[PDB]
């Protein structure tokens, strides 16, 4: 799982 | 204080009073001195960039950091804390006072902002 910011 | 009222603070109070060692009674452990330097380089190093890259660049250890405590929707709860807090206070949060930064997640999840 990848943590992205908008 | 307890943890969830300290939690409940701002993440720039809760490390204010660490600080201001009249700590008879907050429940934090003694920081690390290498760790407290190595985060606030850290958070030196993202100065100028733009606030959304800085926030991108904390949310990756954030994100693993909330992963560890067992909780579902850390990247809502990541993205929730980088927009509701103080980016080098939540560092130090995240690399010097984890159990409160559970309890601070714990309230967060209580109102849902994970789903």
């Amino acid at each position: 799982d990848e943590f992205i910011y908008p | 204080h307890t943890l969830s009222t300290l939690a409940a603070l701002p993440a720039a109070e809760i490390v204010r009073l660490a600080n201001s060692q009249s700590s008879s009674g907050l429940p934090l452990p003694k920081a690390d001195p290498a760790t407290v330097k190595a985060t606030d380089d850290f958070i030196d190093s993202l100065q100028g960039k733009a606030a959304h890259d800085q926030k991108q660049k904390l949310g990756d250890q954030l994100f693993k950091k909330i992963r560890t405590f067992g909780v579902k929707g850390a990247p809502k709860l990541t993205i929730h804390l980088l927009d509701s807090e103080d980016l080098r206070a939540l560092a130090h949060l995240m690399n010097s006072y984890e159990d409160v930064l559970k309890e601070k997640v714990q309230h967060k999840v209580a109102a849902g902002l994970n789903k």
